[PDB]
């Protein structure tokens, strides 16, 4: 995944109305019940998901077994460790626990540590201080790999978008008994508010027509339109700027 | 739109501009209200010319066609594209005024 | 204290849209086209 | 279609607010709108999907 | 003149007009998170001018 | 908003007023998160802490709860060791909610900011190491994210490639604060709710620090107190 | 890209200052996104 | 303001119902005996959207019950897996 | 109405039972399981 989530063109989890009188529908609140079981219950399983992985010729075959499960050590880093072959990053974790128990960063002087008898020898190196990062480079270079046989001589997301699907069903219900509710309430306020918004958006509607293909390659729209007075009033003003 | 019958148009556009490029350049008139004038041999009188500009008025604006086309394109697409700060109602709707707000919304600094 | 000093260049573009992506690109064009005249005053 | 306009808001918006006015005067039926979302046969089977799973559950 | 023919294939004057009421307006964000995070923040808005609401029932009367 | 936010009937908003609305209280939150730092001395009923924690609980808006998380956290700045409305406020319904934001792994910043206002919250550590210790899923969901959140977005040396033949140098932004809290946990000395918990948590860490050598110089005050 | 005449406590380079520093930010903002 | 192409379009090329309901509405606004008549109208609609909404709610309910039941079994695998 | 209202009566009574019982199964599988956890992490 991302470090952002993702944007979707669906609705996600769309809301529940609450000005809703629950006496009558009297499920609202044992639906939540549901949600925030199933939100439990999916706090669980994705706590779950995260905590369960928290001339004489030579004989040379290169075999099919050879894996890199099972990888060789070099005999240096082999007595440091103790083991012959085991893998490569039980061989980081055994080398870093080694300088751990011996107390060799400082007692950078964390990253530089104190070079021992055997930790000079694993390496090669001389020096008394020496990054952390480089002693655990050499690992990727002191591990070499095991040798051949020689021988010589949803349906979810669908299930959620139906639920989002049908809870928006249920906030047009919702809205639709409460308008006529509130007109119960208020017929005047409301109505009153409808013949100026409906004239309003009508008004909002209608401006949008002056603007077609044959609508302005004809002349019915500067010749004799002051009654419109929208236009050919602003060549005072496009003309004052340079707009032509 | 429609290209098939935009073609129709600018042919019969073509076909007058080279109907009136065929007239002579010497074209005079004649009123029937010179005799109260009594004009002479030589009197040049001012009737002469009142077909001749109505034909070059013709003939040149219907060159310069796609000239005010270019005006009516610089001057549709300046006073509408805006549309939304001189129209009153447009602007006092909910709709614009609120997104007119929300592009001005500065960002908010962390800490 | 009076100082008649000249403003600063607003970008205020032409076409007015709503969303935020058409203005990004004509805002950074900005941001050269006036931090540019303004390091030269320097 | 995925996105809308200042034209696509004002004609949602308008055609919402006169449908119910058109339900006081009741010029218009809108009994298709009603019965298909109620659908009382789906709402018994909704509850015999509701009955069931008491049984099953038990 | 400079003046073109005006029997040129540009005799069109209405192409790229895009009126302001035809602009897109921003609307709600809705996120996706993962398969089994119910309880993240489903959506986001920071300037939206409408609601996740209506925007979904935009979405519900046109899908 | 407290009579919507928790749904209360006194004041019933009406449905056709709800976008005039929406839009005023984004801006409301945006004010209350610049001067939430001005009311650091944040009082025990505090009316903007008490509504805040009420509004938390009903936002789906990762905006929204980033502000709130944001204005929570600069509100308890310089709050108190004893007795201040964090210690009580806390309803553990809002508390298992913001350490429940930690297992958002494709979210990053709710990561952060989850991470930031228990770091507020954890600074006196006596009435708070002991509280975000408390539950079974609060005190459990620590001890599998937060492991985790050190090795977050970083280049870890991989090992299919090794098995299947037939180092980062660096850390994270999440993973600055991640040691940063972790330490101060390892701070909550005479063994209380920390260190045990920082007990159980060592033998996770050590094999996170082998495979990146920038987890050696961070985890150092954890790596005293082991 | 308009300017304005003005009255300010402020002379005409410290405006211009407070530009620089106003607009160094927005680069940083901008470029970084 | 000239008309040059204009003919060439003309050569080549040759509601009430909602008024009368704003009308209506205006007279529902002078007469407040008609504003009972027109409420009383809106509450049988709003007791007719209250039976539209819980026959919705029933059916939510139902349907989270089978998505839920998807995580019941996904739960009772845990009782076998950590175990082992 | 009346055929809505016989399958809106008798359902909330089958609503509120079922997840009720759903909260009786749901957190006896929990109560075993986060004690299943813990035998687990000793």
């Amino acid at each position: 995944t991302q470090t952002n989530p993702v944007p979707v063109t669906y609705p996600t989890d769309a809301y529940i109305p609450t000005y809703l009188p629950d006496d009558k529908v009297s499920n609202l609140a044992d639906l939540k019940k549901l949600i925030e079981m199933d939100s439990r219950l999916d706090l669980y399983l994705t706590r779950r998901r995260l905590d369960t992985s928290i001339l004489r010729c030579s004989i040379t075959i290169q075999l099919r077994g050879v894996d890199g499960g099972k990888v060789q050590y070099s005999p240096n880093l082999a007595t440091l460790i103790g083991m012959q072959t085991g893998s490569v990053n039980d061989a980081v974790y055994s080398i870093y626990k080694y300088i751990l128990i011996n107390n060799l960063f400082v007692t950078p002087e964390l990253g530089e540590v104190k070079l021992d008898s055997l930790l000079q020898k694993v390496l090669d190196t001389n020096a008394a201080h020496l990054p952390l990062m480089n002693v655990v480079q050499t690992v990727n270079k002191l591990v070499s790999p095991l040798p051949p046989i020689i021988l010589d001589y949803a349906e979810d997301t669908a299930k959620l978008r139906e639920i989002t699907k049908l809870a928006l069903q249920l906030n047009s219900s919702a809205q639709k008994y409460q308008f006529f509710h509130e007109l119960s309430l208020h017929p005047r306020e409301t109505l009153t508010h409808y013949l100026w918004s409906s004239k309003q958006n009508e008004l909002v509607l209608q401006g949008d027509q002056y603007f077609n293909e044959d609508a302005a390659r004809t002349s019915d729209i500067y010749s004799n339109n002051n009654n419109d007075r929208s236009l050919m009033g602003n060549i005072s003003l496009l003309y004052s700027q340079g707009r032509l | 739109g429609d290209p098939d019958t935009e073609i129709r148009i600018s042919a019969r556009i073509s076909n007058r501009i080279n109907e009136l490029e065929r007239l002579p350049a010497n074209l005079g008139t004649y009123s029937l209200d010179d005799c109260l004038e009594f004009i002479t041999k030589d009197d040049l009188s001012s009737r002469m010319d009142t077909f001749k500009i109505k034909a070059l008025v013709e003939l040149k604006s219907l060159k310069l066609l796609t000239k005010q086309k270019s005006i009516r394109q610089k001057l549709i697409n300046n006073v509408a594209s805006q549309a939304h700060h001189n129209i009153p109602y447009l602007r006092d709707s909910p709709f614009t005024a609120a997104a007119q707000r929300s592009v001005q919304i500065r960002s908010k600094v962390i800490v | 204290p009076l100082n008649w000093v000249q403003g600063p260049a607003i970008f205020h573009m032409l076409t007015s849209p709503y969303t935020q992506d058409e203005i990004i690109n004509h805002e950074m064009n900005f941001l050269k086209g006036r931090l540019l005249e303004l390091q030269e005053i320097t | 279609y995925n996105n809308v306009t200042l034209k696509n808001l004002t004609a949602f918006q308008l055609l919402s607010q006169r449908e119910n006015i058109c339900e006081l005067l009741n010029l218009v039926e809108s009994t298709e709108r009603h019965n298909s979302i109620i659908n009382p046969e789906r709402q018994r089977m909704s509850l015999e999907e509701m009955k069931k799973m008491l049984d099953a559950l038990k | 003149s400079n003046i073109p023919d005006p029997t040129l294939p540009p005799t069109e004057m209405m192409t790229r007009f895009l009126h302001p009421n035809w602009y897109a307006l921003p609307t709600t964000v809705w996120l996706k998170y993962g398969n089994y995070n119910s309880w993240a923040p489903s959506f986001n808005e920071n300037g939206t001018v409408v609601d996740s609401t209506t925007r979904g029932l935009i979405w519900l009367e046109r899908i | 908003f407290q009579c919507v936010a928790t749904g209360d009937n006194k004041w019933q908003l009406y449905e056709g007023n709800a976008t005039f609305f929406n839009e005023l209280t984004h801006y409301t939150l945006d004010l209350m998160e610049a001067i939430s730092s001005y009311i650091a001395p944040a009082m025990k009923d505090d009316h903007y802490f008490q509504t805040l924690v009420s509004i938390l609980n009903y936002t789906k808006d990762r905006y929204m709860v980033i502000s709130i998380l944001r204005s929570l956290s600069r509100l308890l700045v310089r709050s108190k060791a004893n007795e201040e409305s964090a210690a009580d406020n806390l309803d553990h319904k809002t508390l298992s909610l913001i350490v429940s934001f930690l297992l958002l792994e494709c979210d990053s910043e709710l990561i952060i900011a989850s991470l930031d206002f228990l770091y507020q919250y954890i600074l006196p550590g006596s009435q708070r190491i002991t509280e975000l210790f408390k539950s079974k899923e609060c005190s459990l969901i620590l001890e599998a994210t937060l492991p985790n959140l050190l090795s977050y977005n970083i280049a870890t040396p991989d090992y299919h490639l090794l098995q299947k033949h037939k180092f980062p140098q660096e850390l994270s932004d999440v993973s600055k604060v991640a040691c940063t809290f972790l330490c101060l946990l390892s701070n909550d000395t005479d063994d209380g709710a920390g260190s045990a918990f920082c007990q159980r948590i060592r033998p996770l860490v050590l094999h996170k620090l082998a495979d990146i050598p920038p987890l050696t110089l961070a985890l150092s005050e954890y790596m005293e107190n082991t | 890209a308009v300017f304005d005449l003005m009255t300010s406590p402020f002379t005409q380079e410290e405006v211009l200052i407070k530009e620089i520093d106003f607009l160094k930010n927005k680069l940083l903002d901008l470029q970084s996104l | 303001s000239l008309p040059i192409e204009d003919n060439y379009i003309r050569e080549v090329v040759g509601s009430k119902l909602m008024e009368c309901v704003n009308d209506a509405v205006q007279t529902l606004l002078q007469g407040d005996d008609k504003l009972g008549k027109v409420s009383d109208k809106s509450r049988e609609i709003s007791e007719k959207y209250i039976e539209e909404s819980q026959a919705i709610i029933q059916e939510l309910v139902k349907l989270t019950m089978e998505k839920l039941e998807s995580k019941f079994t996904k739960l009772c695998d845990l009782e076998t897996q950590l175990e082992m």
